[PDB]
C-alpha cells in the first residue's frame, strides 16, 4: 500500500518583506520514502535546498522538511514542487502568506 | 543509546 | 513531565542500482539529536542537537559500529522479506523499526516499544509486557518464531527497561535547557472575507514547544468541532512548531466567535476574542 | 432574482485542460470554504459579461462554487446552485475490474470494483459511451470501493472507468481507470 504526500508551504517567521526568512515545504504521511521536492523563485527552482532527516510517524508514513533562506516581496512568487510516485505528475504548491 | 545488533527476520 | 527516547530506522532497497538506503535517527521528545545515513559519506553516526556533541568520542565510535550493524541486518532482512512474501526481483521495498521507552513526571520507566514493518504496514510488534510479540501476519509468525527461540523480547526487555531509560534521564541532564524547557504559542487571529455573507476566521498558534497541542474554535461558548478546519502540525525548522485551525462564519457575526489554545507553555488555557 | 451556474464544456476536467465558469439570470463567483484568487484577477471586460475562463485547470481552481449579482447595498440575488468543478489526472489510476466476469447475461447483474494502490477513501464510478456515482471502502481502509450495476442488455453498451480520491480533497481525483467494458449477451 501507498500513500500520497500531503504538502505545505509556509514560511519559518511571520512574513515581512524587507527582513529575511526562510522558506518551508513539508511533505508528509506518504510512502514510500523516495520523494523528489524543489523549492520555486519566480517559477525557475532554487539552488542549494537543504532538508530534514527521514523519519516517519506512527502510521508508518514518511516526513520531511524541505528549506530554504529567503527574502520575502511583494515583487516575487515562491513556491513548492512536489513528485512521488503516487503523482501522475509533479504538483505545485503556491506559497501563501498565511496558507 | 542504540540497542545492541537485533536478530534477522 | 514524562519524557520519551526514540529511534527510527528505514532501509529502502535499489533494485539493479546497489545496495539499500539505510537511514537511522534518534529523538528524545519532540527533539532530534542523532542520524546515521548510508549514502553520506559521512559514513558516521552524525550529531543533531548540541548537549550530545559534548558525549566523547567513544560514544560516537561505538554508536556507529553498533548502527553500521543495524543497517546490515535490516539489508539481509530485505531479501528474506521479498522471499516470505515471494516477490519479484523488480521494485522497490521498504522495512522500518522503530523502537525505544517512555518515562513519567518522576524519570521512572512507566513504557517500552518495539515495531516492525514491511512495504508501510505492520509486520510484527513486541506487546507492552515486553515478553510476548504480536505476529499480525501469516509470514510474521515465522520471523516470531525465530525471536521466541533466540529470546529477543528478553534482551529488548532488558535494554527498554536498562540502558534506554537510564540515557534518556541521562540526556534529558546534559539537555536540560532544550529538553525541559517549554515554548508558549504566540497567537493571533486572520480574517478572510470567503463572499460578502460568509468569512473565514483563522485562530494561529507559532513558535510552540513540545509539538502537542489543541486549537479549538468556540461560538457563543458553544464548540465548533465540526466545522473547523485544523492543518497537520508542522515544523518551524528552528526546533519549534506550528499550527492553525480556522472556521467559516456568516459575515457580521464573527465578534460571537472564539479561539481556545492548550499547551504546556501556558500557565493556563489562552480564549482569545475576535473582538474583545 | 436567482442566477444559473454552469460549467463549459464540463465540470469535470483533466487536469491541464481549458474550462470556463458561467453565470446568467454585475456578476460576482466565489468559492466556498476557502478562496479563490484566480477569479480576482478575470477582466471586466468579461465580469460584466458573465463568463469566468480558465487557460489552463490545475488542482487550485477545484471545489464548491457559487454565483450571484446585485451587491446588499441596493439589491442581491439568492445564490445560484452550486457547482462542483473537479480536476483530474492527479493521482495514478486505480484499477477496475468485474466480480465474478465481465461477461454477463442478459437481464443479469454484476459486481463493479475499483481498486486504488495508493490508500484512498473515495471512489467514483462514471458510465460512459457521463454520469457518476459515488463511494466509500467497504472494510477498516481497504482502498477499494463495489459497485453494483444492472440488470444489463445487449443494446445500450456498459461500460465504465473509475477514480479514487481523498475525502478531505473530494474535487481532487485520480486519473481514470482504464475502461471497462460489460460483454452482455443476449
Amino acid at each position: 500500500i501507498q500513500r500520497t504526500p500531503k504538502i505545505q508551504v509556509y514560511s519559518r517567521h511571520p512574513a515581512e518583506n524587507g527582513k529575511s526568512n526562510f522558506l518551508n515545504c513539508y511533505v508528509s504521511g506518504f510512502h514510500p520514502s523516495d520523494i523528489e521536492v524543489d523549492l520555486l523563485k519566480n517559477g525557475e527552482r532554487i539552488e542549494k535546498v537543504e532538508h530534514s532527516d527521514l523519519s516517519f510517524s506512527k502510521d508508518w508514513s514518511f516526513y520531511l522538511l524541505y528549506y530554504t533562506e529567503f527574502t520575502p516581496t511583494e515583487k516575487d512568487e515562491y513556491a513548492c514542487r512536489v513528485n512521488h510516485v503516487t503523482l501522475s505528475q509533479p504538483k505545485i504548491v503556491k506559497w501563501d502568506r498565511d496558507m | 543509546r542504540l540497542s545492541s545488533p537485533l536478530h534477522f527476520v | 513531565g514524562s519524557h520519551s527516547m526514540r529511534y527510527f530506522f528505514t532501509s529502502v532497497s535499489r533494485p539493479g542500482r546497489g545496495e539499500p538506503r539505510f537511514i537511522a535517527v534518534g529523538y528524545v521528545d519532540d527533539t532530534q539529536f542523532v542520524r546515521f545515513d548510508s549514502d553520506a559519506a559521512s559514513q558516521r553516526m552524525e550529531p543533531r542537537a548540541p548537549w550530545i556533541e559534548q558525549e566523547g568520542p567513544e560514544y560516537w565510535d561505538g554508536e556507529t559500529r553498533k548502527v553500521k550493524a543495524h543497517s546490515q541486518t535490516h539489508r539481509v532482512d530485505l531479501g528474506t522479506l521479498r522471499g516470505y512474501y515471494n516477490q519479484s526481483e523488480a521494485g522497490s521495498h521498504t522495512v522500518q523499526r522503530m523502537y525505544g521507552c517512555d518515562v513519567g513526571s518522576d524519570w521512572r520507566f512507566l513504557r517500552g516499544y518495539h515495531q516492525y514493518a514491511y512495504d508501510g504496514k505492520d509486520y510484527i510488534a513486541l506487546k507492552e509486557d515486553l515478553r510476548s510479540w504480536t505476529a499480525a501476519d501469516m509470514a510474521a509468525q515465522t520471523t516470531k518464531h525465530k525471536w521466541e527461540a533466540a529470546h529477543v523480547a528478553e534482551q529488548l526487555r532488558a535494554y527498554l527497561e536498562g540502558t534506554c531509560v537510564e540515557w534518556l534521564r541521562r540526556y534529558l541532564e546534559n539537555g536540560k535547557e532544550t529538553l525541559q524547557r517549554t515554548d508558549a504559542p504566540k497567537t493571533h487571529m486572520t480574517h478572510h472575507a470567503v463572499s460578502d455573507h460568509e468569512a473565514t476566521l483563522r485562530c494561529w498558534a507559532l513558535s510552540f514547544y513540545p509539538a502537542e497541542i489543541t486549537l479549538t474554535w468556540q461560538r457563543d461558548g458553544e464548540d465548533q468541532t465540526q466545522d473547523t478546519e485544523l492543518v497537520e502540525t508542522r515544523p518551524a525548522g528552528d526546533g519549534t512548531f506550528q499550527k492553525w485551525a480556522a472556521v467559516v462564519v456568516p459575515s457580521g457575526q464573527e465578534q460571537r466567535y472564539t479561539c481556545h489554545v492548550q499547551h504546556e507553555g501556558l500557565p493556563k488555557p489562552l480564549t482569545l476574542r475576535w473582538e474583545p | 432574482p436567482k442566477p444559473t451556474l454552469w460549467a463549459e464544456p464540463g465540470s469535470v476536467i483533466t487536469q491541464g485542460s481549458p474550462v470556463t465558469l458561467r453565470c446568467q439570470g454585475e456578476y460576482r463567483l466565489y468559492r466556498e470554504k476557502k478562496t479563490a484568487p484566480w477569479i480576482t484577477r478575470i477582466p471586466q471586460e468579461l465580469v460584466k459579461k458573465g463568463q469566468f475562463p480558465i487557460p489552463s485547470i490545475t488542482w487550485e481552481h477545484a471545489g464548491r462554487y457559487r454565483c450571484y449579482y446585485g451587491s446588499d447595498t441596493a439589491g442581491r440575488s439568492e445564490s445560484s446552485d452550486p457547482l462542483e468543478l473537479v480536476v483530474t489526472g492527479a493521482y495514478i489510476k486505480p484499477t477496475l475490474s468485474a466480480q465474478p466476469s465481465p461477461v454477463v447475461n442478459s437481464g443479469g447483474n454484476v459486481t463493479l470494483q475499483c481498486d486504488s494502490q495508493v490508500a484512498f477513501d473515495g471512489f467514483i464510478l462514471c458510465k460512459e459511451g457521463p454520469q457518476c456515482l459515488n463511494s466509500q471502502p467497504h472494510a477498516r481502509g481497504s482502498s477499494r470501493a463495489i459497485f453494483s450495476v444492472g440488470p444489463v442488455s445487449p443494446s445500450r453498451r456498459w461500460w465504465y472507468r473509475c477514480y479514487a480520491y481523498d475525502s478531505n480533497s473530494p474535487y481532487e481525483w485520480s486519473l481514470p481507470s482504464d475502461l471497462l467494458e460489460l460483454l452482455v449477451l443476449g
